[PDB]
RNA sequence: CAUCUCAGUAGGAGCGGGAAAAGAAAUCAAUUGAGAUGCCGUAAGUAACGGCGAGUGAAACCGGCACAGUUCAAACCGAA
RNA sequence: UUUACUGCAGCCUGUCGUUGGGUUGUGGUUCUGGAUGUACAGUGUAGGUAGGAGGCAUCGAAGCGGGUGCGCCAGCAUUCGUGGAGCCGUCCUUGGGACACUACCCUUCCGGGACUACGACCCUAACUCUGAGAAGAGGACCCCGAUAGGUGGGCAGUUUG
C-alpha cells in the first residue's frame, strides 16, 4: 500500500487505548484539565479528522479545544404541582448532545467567527474534550476561498446556534433519510417538536 | 536507542543539504511517508519537537518495517532549512542521494551499529 | 384520577433573514420499478399507539406548484 | 396530617467509567519429562479404541541401591554403575479391558510458565485538600457521571363512594 500519513493518524485514533495515544492521553489530560473552558490551539490534535471535516492551513481558520462536563441535563426538581410524570428529573438527560454544547460554547467565545465542525479528542470521568473548527468569514483569505466563501452568506451566521453543523443535524434527526424521518425533516420545529 | 551523537546528526544534515543541491528530497510528512512506503527512501530525517506527536509517530516503526534508515533531528526549524524551505519540516526523505550517496550509506551503517 | 390527554401547547433561553429551515439517497419500493429538497392535494381518522378507555395519529405510492445541481477529505503531483 | 394510593428529591449501598504500577492468596487459561492404566498374576504395565497380528538388540535387552517417570521395595524405561537374552502369541496367563519399538488430543503431571474475575497489602504518577510557591497531607480511595436495589409526608398529585 501507499497510504498518506493522515491514514496513520486515523489508525492511531481508531482504538486509542490500544495505541500510543493512551500515554499521550495520560499526559495531555493533566494540561487540558489545567486549562479553562475554550482554549485556542495552534494545530489540531488529530490533523486527519480536522482536514476531513474542512480544516485548512490558512488564515481565518481557527481551531479551539472546548471542555464540557459529563452526564445529562442538570435539572432542578420542580417546587410546584406536577403529575408524577413531570416530577422526576434525575434520569432526564437532555436533547442537546455534549458535542453540540461544546460547539455552542466555542461559538460564544468567538462572536466574529462561524463554527464549521468539531470532533472528539478526549474524555475522562468528569469532562469531554472537543476541538471545534471556526472560520473567519470576514478575512480576505476566506473570502477568496471558493470552497469556504459560502460561509460569508447571510444565512451562514449563527450556524451552531441553529443546529446547522453536522452534530446539530445529527441532533435534529436529519442524519438519515427515509423511515424514521417523518417528524424530523425539514425541521424539528416544523412538526411541533414531535420528532426527537 | 542511545542519543545519536551530534557529529552523526550534523553529518545527516550535511547529507540533506548535499542531496538538496544534487539529488532528490521529499520534504514533508506526507511525501516522506509515501517515499518510505514505496521503498524509495534512502534516509529519513525526523524532527523531535512535534506537537502533536501523532504527526511523526508512525515514521519510526514504518521505516523499521520497510528497512529505511532514519535519524531524529533536534527540531524542525533547521530541518526545514536544510531542505531549503522557508517553513518548518517534520520529516524529509532522501530518495536520491546524488553526491551524498557515500555519506548517506556511512550514516546508514552508523545508525545500524548504534541501534 | 395516576398512564394518557391538555401538549411539545402556554411560557422561557439562544440564533437569525427577507425569507428561514430542508436538499442532491448508506432513500423509497417490491417480485422486474422510481430517482435531491420544500410546499399543496390525497392516502386517512387508515396503519400504528392507547387504564386497547377517553383519546392520539403517520408515511409511501399517486396528482400538482416549482425544478438544479454540486463542492470538499484521500489516492497522484508537491509550493506549481 | 399519616403505618391511605402513587410517585419524586435527599440519603445508604452494589456495579460500570474515571483508574494506574507492584506484591502475594484464590479458577483454569495453556502444555513440557512420563501414557503414568494393575479383579484374576503376569513369559509382559490393555505401549489409550487398533490394518486381530508381527519390530527392535553388545553399533543395547533384565532380575539391584531411597528403586529419577511410577508402582504390591515386583517390572516396563538402559540410566550413576555392574549383572552376561526382553520377543510377537495360530499352547491369547479359557478376556469388566487380553496386549506389535507404529505422530499419546483424553481421569495424571505440581516449571504450571503466560492473560485473566474476587480479595488483602504496598507504591505514586493520575486525582483530591492546604499553601503565592518550594512543598505538606491523602491517593487509585474519595468526589463526580451512569445504572441497580433500598430508605424516604422532606416534597406533591390525587383519592378517601
Ligand atoms: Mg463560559
Ligand atoms: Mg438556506
Ligand atoms: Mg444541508
Ligand atoms: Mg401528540
Ligand atoms: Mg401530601
Ligand atoms: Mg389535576
Amino acid at each position: 500500500m501507499v497510504k498518506s500519513f493522515y491514514g496513520y493518524v486515523r489508525d492511531a485514533w481508531k482504538n486509542p487505548d490500544e495505541t500510543y495515544v493512551n500515554e499521550l492521553r495520560w499526559e495531555r489530560l493533566q494540561v487540558w484539565r489545567k486549562q479553562g473552558s475554550v482554549t485556542r490551539i495552534e494545530r489540531p490534535t488529530r490533523i486527519d479528522r480536522a482536514r476531513s471535516l474542512g480544516y485548512k492551513a490558512k488564515q481565518g481558520i481557527v481551531v479551539v479545544r472546548v471542555n464540557v462536563r459529563r452526564g445529562g441535563l442538570g435539572h432542578v426538581r420542580p417546587n410546584r404541582g406536577r403529575r408524577t410524570q413531570k416530577m422526576g428529573k434525575n434520569k432526564v438527560s437532555g436533547g442537546m448532545s455534549i458535542q453540540r454544547i461544546a460547539e455552542v460554547r466555542a461559538d460564544r467565545r468567538y462572536p466574529n467567527l462561524e463554527v464549521l465542525n468539531s470532533y472528539w479528542v478526549g474524555e475522562d470521568g468528569k469532562h469531554k474534550w472537543f476541538e471545534v473548527i471556526l472560520v473567519d468569514p470576514h478575512h480576505p483569505v476566506i473570502k477568496s476561498d471558493k470552497n469556504l466563501n459560502w460561509v460569508c452568506d447571510p444565512s451562514s451566521r449563527g450556524r451552531a446556534t441553529r443546529g446547522k453543523t453536522s452534530a446539530g443535524r445529527k441532533g435534529r434527526g436529519m442524519a438519515t433519510r427515509g423511515k424514521g424521518t417523518e417528524k424530523t425533516r425539514p425541521s424539528i420545529r416544523a412538526y411541533k417538536s414531535r420528532g426527537k | 536507542k542511545f542519543d545519536v551523537p551530534e557529529e552523526l546528526t550534523n553529518k545527516a544534515l550535511e547529507a540533506l543539504e548535499l542531496a538538496r543541491d544534487t539529488g532528490k528530497i521529499k520534504k514533508g510528512t506526507n511525501e516522506a511517508t509515501k517515499a518510505i512506503e514505496r521503498g524509495n527512501a534512502k534516509l529519513v530525517l525526523i524532527a523531535e519537537d512535534i506537537e502533536p506527536a501523532e504527526i511523526v509517530a508512525h515514521i519510526g516503526p514504518l521505516s523499521e518495517e520497510k528497512k529505511a534508515p532514519y535519524i531524529f533531528i533536534k527540531n524542525q526549524k533547521e530541518l526545514g532549512a536544510a531542505s531549503g524551505l522557508g517553513v518548518s519540516c517534520a520529516t524529509v526523505a532522501i530518495v536520491d542521494a546524488g553526491k551524498a550517496a557515500e555519506m548517506v550509506q556511512d550514516i546508514a551503517q552508523k545508525l545500524e551499529a548504534l541501534k
